[PDB]
């Protein structure tokens, strides 16, 4: 009994029409991935970094090792085109199947096939569909593995020489490293899974995950829910929808922080420097300049009595001074050469900084992820001129927003599911008001 | 009658003057802990080196503060986003200098407040109610998450989360405008619309119902005694109220359905506060308000100032003065 | 219910769209011309892009007198002639 | 059957927009206050009063467009068209800020008209006039911020200019010069506005989740009837819910709805009083005990002292541009600045 | 006021020859300046070394002098320190260094004129604001 | 300090498992209309 | 049998007429160049 504004809830128990909704919507996702890439490519200019150009999809492709050389220098734009065209083309096939199943195909499936038809309350059929999709996920995760090891490798920002595409011959299988990440603290200096800083660990984790997903995929095909599971859950289409909104929301917050902190699977060559990275780069820049003028940067006492360029962290490591003392957990390929075991190494600072390192720091400092909604780069008090907002800010903010609403959607549908399963989603029975049969609190 | 089943029945009982519930099991301890730490700190904590520059800021009453100026100061910039429980300090004295109380208070409050929201779902289930009062509360809870957690994550430091005091609050919102031009951000503008709108509709609805109370009393008694708790009949005349407000404006701009009207009252401030909490959360990643500094120039290319450029002159004065000893390099990138 | 003719019926009607398919572009064109012709600048006193400042001047022509105010702005304008 | 009652009759007929005796004041003035703001934001500059561009015609957008206040030189002049300042010339009038007083005065009189309208309609329909009383809260704010506050000051120049960013500048002005956030009459305003918004959300959400099931379908809206005597949500289940979540809850529907009137109305009234103080520079700017200690004790720092540094930054950095008529010239060396920035 | 020949007239070399840009060249150079330079030089400052700016009176005192087209176009080819004593193509975008500053690649010789044109005309319109910093925003 | 840390870990874990097992004990069935 | 010219008519055209006109002027304005 649903309004026009909740009309999609009229598809709960129309399995055939609901298949088309999902496949027509799957087409929309592929369409955008296709058209967007074509759009980004149509506007690409190779002379300019990707992050001066508002690109978010091309950075994902270059990260897999297509179209880029050492440095991130774009070498061949044909793989970007091929990804766009194939995605765009595949969306008509899904579009076609979506409209057919929404409008002309059987409204319901369970009369046409006992295989494709389902009842939400069939706990066995539902876990079987879960199992199928788990294998597909496991397959896909191994695809990334397969690319890294057998079909070209991946862009490795850590490679000696500026970064380069590199085949991964020794994925990390040691479970104490792989599952160690899952128990690292999410706080500073630790970073939970966000701190992964090498492709061996990335590739290895996807071997594990693809195995696990196939493992469980088979599990759920072969099993039915145990009794303790049967009694703790609500078994209904809305209930499963809510469960999933919860997980997507959680995943979305994770991605938000991944693109904001991680400079390995979001290499800075492509995406721009991280907040912390740009902040560290400014300290590098003025250390370099002032040293050239003859300042002794180990010994220069700043206004506060803390070192003007270099101080200690609370655990003693030598770090950049100023406000960026907060960012001392930062690690990047342009900085690690300067680090010894006590932190930044004063003899390397006086002797070993390279032009390429100066250059990187000047660039990242002047490309920090600060920017206005209308794409004026810099602090909010900055004048018009530089048309720049970091891909990391566009990606970080959009996914906080989406993550946030899907948690509302989780609370929205979780609670509705609990109430409709108990029978009071529509309001309170006047003749049987629970509270009027309870004793008064006082 | 088994010992666990009987515990479960007390926890979830609809008969406790205050409902507990499974959510209440986390909430009670974490809120009692955040509360007790806060009360002690506000009164007696020594000064805290918030900005990590060995310049401690006095926040409590016994150190020369009043109700307006006192605060539990945020933890040292030197800590940034590191976890800093008591057991990581060499001593309570260290923990107090570096601002440990703030971390303890905010984490426990965020948790217990999260469980508060869920507790609202829970009791609604146990009483046969509809479930979504908690969706309404998530707008303020999301606001508290943005200024105590999200904003520090994106700026890299809890030293930049909102202080727990009245003047510290204003300090946080002054620096915020200098760094983000938040007044010129459309999500703060929707917050103002949510919040002004909410006060307007509160007064409207309150005055429309009050205007149409049905006569049940004499001049010498409160009109309030015309309603008796649990009476079945409505206590005002909704078509007389719709009759007046339709004519004050025009017919179709006025509700005659009390369900739509009350749903509207809930949706307007909730949605607007979601946005303005999203505004703080996305400005945490420095996607700032509109910047029209020097967007207007003449045929020669002189700058012709607007009100935006005046705003910016004041943002500049906030910028150059805040945390006056803490910056060694020319741009405040965080 | 007040006896006027309902809106949903006026703007599905042929007659309505027969008048207003004329009156609405006439107004849009009328106001356009108010700008494109320059009259809006003149009616209102608003400086054109070339006449905020005198050529080598970087002074706002700020009104500083109450009862000589009219003549003040007039003098600034002749400083642009 | 005299003419006066013939007109009474026609004014008070039931029509799509009711007119009334109050219409006579209300409608001309409301249309003119609004015609002037749209007229001025689309076409008119602030070059000669403020040194600012301020219309779409000049290049501004909807955020930066404003009808700006007259020059400080104008003082509190009514700035009538036919008056000694504009001397009948429409063009000069606009360039002097004439439309600011135009909007503000027709605005004031229109608000009167509106409130008299609420009195007029309520008398005819036979309801109590509490909507009209609530409307005093907006009226007090308007008269205190737009009329009383500059009348206390040197001139109209220092009132709010009618525009989005211009009003944003006014909010920052009051922080740097008046330290308005520290004023307890503003704090009572904040607790009333936010309290209102709280009350608004929480009462709408309670009703929506204590509804009776009076229809069969999942859209609960259909199941209300405007004429039903029966209440549509359970005050009993609402009261028990909040007593157990929050400890206290409403039990009296009349007190509840009267409290929704009381809370936001009163907060606006308290802030009106505060701004009246500020007309006169009677600020709650400082705490004397704090200043004596900090003067004598350079290790003594609070958020109270930090915020005044910021206020000091705002005053010196915005004043020359914001008050052009003062010819403030602040060479760089005198500007307050922290390290590096 | 408007963009007239006088303001569009700038020195070509130190001898004191002059050249008069077209409006078109002025907008061309402003554009190229935002594309290749403003990330460090917005408003005529230098964000990564604020001691050195693009005020004409600073350029005049550079070694070699740089308050003219020839000097500016040379600098975009082979930049030096302010005293002239070391070439710095390695850390400053230049044609001599366009391998490592990829934006400087598609700049033609006339492109360099327009860029140098802008730098010299802008101080004449904005005055103190050009290279002044936030104090003059 | 090390003693406090253990204490807190213990106290927390306790309430957490109270929570996980509280909801694993037939929570859908704790409602006033329909129980399973 | 309705009227064409009412109070309502006037109110409507009192706002609408100058709206469209104003939209015309603001449209033209996007093409103004310095
Ligand atoms: C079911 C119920 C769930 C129960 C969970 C309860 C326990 C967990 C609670 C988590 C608390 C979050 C604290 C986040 C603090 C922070 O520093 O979080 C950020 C961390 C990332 O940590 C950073 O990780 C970084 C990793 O980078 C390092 O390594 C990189 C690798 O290239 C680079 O080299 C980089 O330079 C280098 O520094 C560094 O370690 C930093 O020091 C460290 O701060 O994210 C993370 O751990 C990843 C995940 C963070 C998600 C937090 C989102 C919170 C949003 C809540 C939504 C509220 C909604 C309100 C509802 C109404
Ligand atoms: C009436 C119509 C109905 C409207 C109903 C309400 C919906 C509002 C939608 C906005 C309406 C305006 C859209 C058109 C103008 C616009 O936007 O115009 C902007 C551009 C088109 O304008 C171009 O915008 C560009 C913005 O810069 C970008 O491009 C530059 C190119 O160098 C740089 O790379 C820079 O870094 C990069 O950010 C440039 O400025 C171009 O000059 C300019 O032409 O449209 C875009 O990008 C298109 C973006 C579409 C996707 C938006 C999703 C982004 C998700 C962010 C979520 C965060 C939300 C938080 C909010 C708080
Ligand atoms: C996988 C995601 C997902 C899915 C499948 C559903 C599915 C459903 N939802 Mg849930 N929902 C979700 C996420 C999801 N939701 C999220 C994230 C939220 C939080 C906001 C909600 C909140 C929500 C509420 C409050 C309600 C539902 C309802 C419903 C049902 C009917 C919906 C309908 O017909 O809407 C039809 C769609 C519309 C009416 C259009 C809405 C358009 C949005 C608000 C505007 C977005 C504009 C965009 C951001 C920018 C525009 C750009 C411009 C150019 C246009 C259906 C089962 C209803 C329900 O309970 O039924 C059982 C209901 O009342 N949903
Ligand atoms: C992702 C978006 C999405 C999707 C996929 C669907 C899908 C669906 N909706 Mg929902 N809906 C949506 C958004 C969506 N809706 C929104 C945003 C609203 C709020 C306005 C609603 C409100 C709504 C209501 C109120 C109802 C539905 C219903 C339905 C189903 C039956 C439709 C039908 O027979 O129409 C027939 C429609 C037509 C004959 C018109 C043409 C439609 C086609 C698909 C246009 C496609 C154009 C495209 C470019 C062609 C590509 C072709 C190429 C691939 C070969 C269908 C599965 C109905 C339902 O459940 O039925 C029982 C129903 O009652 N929808
Ligand atoms: C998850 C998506 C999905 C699901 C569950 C279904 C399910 C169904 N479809 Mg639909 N359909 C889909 C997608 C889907 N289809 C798409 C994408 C299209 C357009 C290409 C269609 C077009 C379509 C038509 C035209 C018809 C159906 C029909 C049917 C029913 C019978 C199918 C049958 O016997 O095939 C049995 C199995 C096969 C024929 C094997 C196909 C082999 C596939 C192509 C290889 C799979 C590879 C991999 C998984 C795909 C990903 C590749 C990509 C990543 C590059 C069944 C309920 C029929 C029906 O109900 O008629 C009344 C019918 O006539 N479908
Ligand atoms: C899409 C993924 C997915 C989904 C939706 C399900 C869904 C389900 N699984 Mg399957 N499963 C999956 C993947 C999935 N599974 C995979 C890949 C595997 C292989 C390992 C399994 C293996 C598996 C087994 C062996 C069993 C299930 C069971 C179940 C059911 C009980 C769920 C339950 O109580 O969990 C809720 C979770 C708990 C009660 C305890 C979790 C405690 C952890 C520590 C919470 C951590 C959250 C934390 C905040 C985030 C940080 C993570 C931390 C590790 C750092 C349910 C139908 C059970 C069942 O009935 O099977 C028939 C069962 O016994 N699953
Ligand atoms: C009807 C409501 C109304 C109200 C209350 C106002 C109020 C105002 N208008 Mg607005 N105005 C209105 C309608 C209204 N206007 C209309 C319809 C128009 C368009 C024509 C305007 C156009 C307009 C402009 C253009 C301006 C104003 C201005 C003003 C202000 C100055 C008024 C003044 O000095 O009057 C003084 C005069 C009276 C109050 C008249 C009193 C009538 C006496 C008692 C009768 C005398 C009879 C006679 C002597 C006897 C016979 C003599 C014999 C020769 C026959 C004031 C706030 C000015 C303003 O805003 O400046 C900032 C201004 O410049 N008004
Ligand atoms: C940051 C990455 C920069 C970019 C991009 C551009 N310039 Fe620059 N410039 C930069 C620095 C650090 C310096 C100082 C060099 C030193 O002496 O140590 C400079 C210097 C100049 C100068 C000299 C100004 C002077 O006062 O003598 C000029 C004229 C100049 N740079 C011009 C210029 C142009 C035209 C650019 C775009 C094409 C450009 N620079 C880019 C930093 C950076
Ligand atoms: C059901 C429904 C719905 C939905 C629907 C959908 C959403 C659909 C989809 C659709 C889709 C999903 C579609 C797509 C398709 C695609 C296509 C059709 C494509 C095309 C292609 C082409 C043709 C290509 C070409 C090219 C190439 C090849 C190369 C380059 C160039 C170019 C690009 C040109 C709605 C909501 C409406 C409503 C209700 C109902
Ligand atoms: C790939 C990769 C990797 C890996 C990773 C992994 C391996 C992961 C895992 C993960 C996982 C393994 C996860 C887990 C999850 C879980 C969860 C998330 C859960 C949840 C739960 C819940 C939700 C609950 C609920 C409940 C309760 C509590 C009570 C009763 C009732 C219920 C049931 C409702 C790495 C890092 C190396 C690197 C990179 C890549
Ligand atoms: C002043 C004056 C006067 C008067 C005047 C007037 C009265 C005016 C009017 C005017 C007006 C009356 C105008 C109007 C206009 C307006 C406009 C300008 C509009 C626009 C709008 C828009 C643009 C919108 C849109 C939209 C959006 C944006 C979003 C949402 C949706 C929509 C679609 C709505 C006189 C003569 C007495 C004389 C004296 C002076
Ligand atoms: O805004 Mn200005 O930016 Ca965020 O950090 Mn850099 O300075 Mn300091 O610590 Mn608190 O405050
Ligand atoms: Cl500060
Ligand atoms: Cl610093
Ligand atoms: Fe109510």
């Amino acid at each position: 009994g649903f309004a026009w504004w909740a009309g999609n809830a009229r598809l709960i128990n129309l399995s055939g029409k609901l298949l088309g909704a999902h496949v027509a919507h799957a087409g929309l996702i592929v369409f955008w991935a296709g058209a967007m890439t074509l759009f980004e490519l149509a506007h690409f200019i190779p002379e300019k970094p990707m992050y001066e150009q508002g690109l978010i999809l091309i950075p994902h492709i270059a990260t897999l090792g297509w179209g880029v050389g050492p440095g991130g220098e774009v070498v061949d734009t044909f793989p970007f085109f091929v990804v766009g065209v194939v995605h765009l083309i595949s969306s008509a096939v899904l579009g076609f199947g979506g409209v057919y199943h929404a409008i002309r195909g059987p409204e319901t499936l369970e009369e046409y096939s006992s295989f494709f038809g389902y009842d939400w309350k069939d706990k066995n059929k539902m876990t079987t569909i879960l199992g199928f999709h788990l294998i597909v996920l496991g397959i896909g995760a191994l695809l990334l593995v397969a690319k890294a090891m057998f079909f070209g490798g991946l862009y490795d920002t850590w490679a000696p020489g500026g970064g380069d595409v590199r085949v991964i011959t020794n994925p990390t299988l040691d479970p104490r490293v792989i599952f160690g990440y899952l128990l690292k603290s999410p706080f500073g200096g630790e970073g939970w899974i966000v701190s992964v800083n090498n492709l061996e660990d990335v590739v290895g984790g996807h071997i594990w995950i693809g195995l696990i997903c196939i493992a469980g995929g088979i599990w759920h095909i072969l099993t039915t829910p145990f009794g303790w599971a049967r009694r703790a859950f609500i078994w209904s289409g809305e209930a499963y929808l809510s469960y999933s909104l919860g997980a997507l929301s959680m995943m979305g917050f994770i991605a938000t922080c991944f693109v904001w902190f991680n400079n390995t699977v979001y290499p800075s060559e492509f995406y721009g420097p991280t907040g912390p990275e740009a902040s560290q780069a400014q300290a590098m820049t003025f250390l370099i300049r002032d040293q050239k003028l003859g300042a002794n940067v180990g010994s220069a006492q700043g206004p506060t009595g803390l070192g003007k360029y270099l101080m200690r962290s609370p655990t003693g490591e030598i770090i950049f001074g100023g406000e960026t003392m907060r960012f001392w957990d930062f690690r990047g390929p342009w900085l690690e050469p300067l680090r010894g075991p006590n932190g930044l190494d004063l003899n390397k600072i006086k002797n070993d900084i390279q032009p390429w390192q100066e250059r990187r720091a000047a660039e990242y400092m002047t490309h920090a992820p600060l920017g206005s909604l209308n794409s004026v780069g810099g602090v909010a008090t900055e004048i018009n001129s530089v048309n720049f907002v970091s891909p990391r800010s566009w990606l970080a903010t959009s996914h906080f927003v989406l993550a946030f609403f899907f948690l509302v959607g989780h609370l929205w549908h979780a609670g509705r599911a609990r109430a409709a399963a108990a029978g009071f989603e529509k309001g309170i029975d006047r003749e049987s008001e629970p509270v009027l049969s309870m004793p008064s609190l006082d | 009658a088994n010992l666990w089943e009987r515990f479960c029945n007390w926890v979830t009982s609809t008969d406790n003057r205050l409902y507990v519930g499974w959510f209440g099991v986390i909430m009670i301890p974490t809120l009692l802990a955040a509360t007790i730490c806060f009360v002690i700190a506000f009164i007696a904590a020594p000064p805290v080196d918030i900005d990590g520059i060995r310049e401690p800021v006095s926040g409590s009453l016994l150190y020369g503060n009043n109700i307006i100026t006192g605060a539990v100061v945020p933890s040292s910039n030197a800590i940034g986003l590191h976890f800093y429980p008591i057991w990581e300090a060499a001593s309570l004295d260290e923990w107090l200098y570096n601002g440990g109380p703030y971390q303890l208070i905010i984490f426990h409050f965020l948790l217990g407040a999260s469980c508060y929201m869920g507790r609202q779902w829970e009791l609604s289930y146990r009483l046969g109610m509809r479930p979504w009062i908690c969706v309404a509360y998530s707008a303020p809870l999301a606001s508290a998450f943005a200024v105590f957690l999200i904003y520090p994550i994106g700026q890299g430091s809890f030293s930049d989360g909102m202080p727990l005091g009245i003047s510290g609050t204003f300090n946080f919102m002054i620096v915020f405008q200098a760094e983000h031009n938040i007044l010129m951000h459309p999500f703060h503008q929707l917050g103002v619309a949510g919040v002004f709108g909410g006060a307007l509709f509160c007064a409207m609805h309150g005055s429309l119902v009050t205007s149409s109370l049905i006569r049940e009393t004499t001049e010498t008694e409160s009109a309030n005694y015309g309603y008796k708790f649990g009476q079945e009949e409505e206590t005002y005349n909704i078509v007389a109220a719709h009759g007046y407000f339709g004519r004050l404006i025009f017919q179709y701009a006025s509700f005659n359905n009390s369900r739509s009207l009350h749903f509207f009252l809930a949706a307007w401030p909730v949605v607007g506060v979601w946005f303005t909490a999203l505004g703080i959360s996305t400005m945490a990643f420095n996607l700032n308000g509109f910047n029209f500094n020097h967007s207007v120039i003449d045929a020669k290319g002189n700058v012709i100032n607007t009100w935006a450029d005046i705003i910016n002159r004041a943002n500049l004065g906030m910028e150059v003065m805040h945390e006056r000893n803490a910056h060694n390099f020319p741009l405040d990138l965080a | 219910t007040t006896g006027e003719r309902p809106f949903s019926d006026i703007i599905t009607s042929v007659r309505y769209w027969v008048i207003h398919s004329i009156t609405i572009p006439a107004l849009f064109i009328a106001g356009w011309l108010f700008v494109s012709t320059g009259l809006a600048y003149d009616v209102f006193g608003t400086p054109r892009p070339d006449s905020y400042y005198a050529q080598e001047q970087r002074s706002i022509p700020l009104v500083t007198d109450r009862f000589e105010a009219k003549q003040q702005v007039e003098t600034f304008l002749e400083q642009l002639k | 059957r005299g003419w006066f009652d013939i007109l009474d009759d026609w004014l008070k007929r039931d029509r799509f927009v009711f007119v009334g005796w109050s219409g006579i004041l209300l409608f001309p003035c409301a249309y003119l206050a609004l015609g002037g703001w749209l007229t001025g934001t689309t076409f008119v500059t602030s070059w000669y009063t403020h040194g600012l561009a301020s219309s779409y015609l000049e290049g501004c957008n909807f955020l930066t467009v404003a009808v700006s206040t007259p020059a400080n030189s104008m003082g509190h002049s009514l700035l009538l068209l036919w008056g000694p300042e504009a001397q009948g010339d429409f063009t000069r009038w606009c360039q002097l800020g004439g439309l600011w007083t135009f909007i503000a005065l027709h605005g004031a009189f229109g608000l009167i008209g509106f409130m008299l309208r609420q009195f007029e309609i309520a008398r005819l329909v036979g309801v109590r006039p509490y909507n009209a009383i609530a409307f005093s809260a907006p009226i007090a704010v308007f008269v205190s911020v737009f009329l009383i506050y500059p009348l206390g000051q040197s001139s109209w120049f220092f009132a709010p200019s009618f525009g989005v960013a211009a009003i944003f500048r006014f909010l920052l002005f009051f922080q740097g010069f008046h330290n308005w956030t520290l004023n307890p009459f503003h704090m009572m305003g904040v607790a009333g506005v936010l309290g209102g918004a709280l009350l608004c959300a929480i009462h709408g959400a309670t009703v929506e989740n204590t509804l009776f099931q009076d229809g069969e379908g999942a859209s609960t809206f259909r199941a209300f009837n405007p004429t039903q005597a029966e209440e549509t949500y359970s005050m009993v289940t609402a009261n028990r819910f909040w007593s157990q979540i929050f400890g206290i809850a409403f039990s009296n529907k009349r007190w509840l709805h009267f409290f929704m009137l009381f809370v936001p109305v009163t907060g606006l009234w308290m802030s009106a009083i505060g701004v009246v103080g500020l007309a006169l520079n009677l600020r709650s700017y400082d705490f004397i005990s704090q200043e004596i200690r900090a003067a004598e004790d350079p290790e003594f720092e609070t958020f109270y002292t930090k915020n005044l540094l910021l206020n000091e930054g705002i005053r010196a950095w915005m004043a020359p541009q914001d008050q052009p008529h003062e010819n403030f010239v602040f060479p760089e060396e005198v500007l307050p600045r922290g390290n590096a920035l | 006021a408007e963009l007239t020949p006088e303001v569009l007239t700038v020195p070509l070399n130190s001898e004191g020859k002059t050249i008069t840009l077209t409006e078109k060249q002025y907008l061309e150079g402003k554009r190229l300046f935002q594309y290749a330079c403003a990330s460090c030089h917005v408003g005529g400052i230098t964000k990564t070394n604020p001691s050195l700016d693009l005020r004409t009176e600073t350029l005049a005192l550079a070694t070699p002098p740089r308050d003219n087209i020839e000097g500016l176009v040379d600098y975009m080819k082979n930049p030096t320190t302010y005293d002239g004593e070391q070439e710095i193509a390695e850390v400053h975008p230049s044609l001599r260094s366009a391998d490592i500053f990829p934006k400087m690649r598609n700049l033609t010789e006339k492109d360099l004129v327009a860029i140098a044109g802008h730098i010299l005309v802008e101080p004449k319109i904005l005055g103190d604001k050009w290279g002044g910093g936030k104090v003059y925003y | 300090m090390e003693t406090l840390k253990i204490t807190v870990y213990i106290v927390v874990t306790f309430f957490v498992l109270l929570f996980v097992f509280g909801f694993l004990s037939g929570d859908p069935a704790r409602n006033p209309k329909r129980k399973d | 049998s309705y009227p064409i010219f009412t109070v309502r008519w006037v109110a409507v055209h009192t706002l609408a007429v100058p709206t469209i006109f104003f939209l015309g002027a603001i449209a033209a304005m996007q093409f103004i160049q310095r």
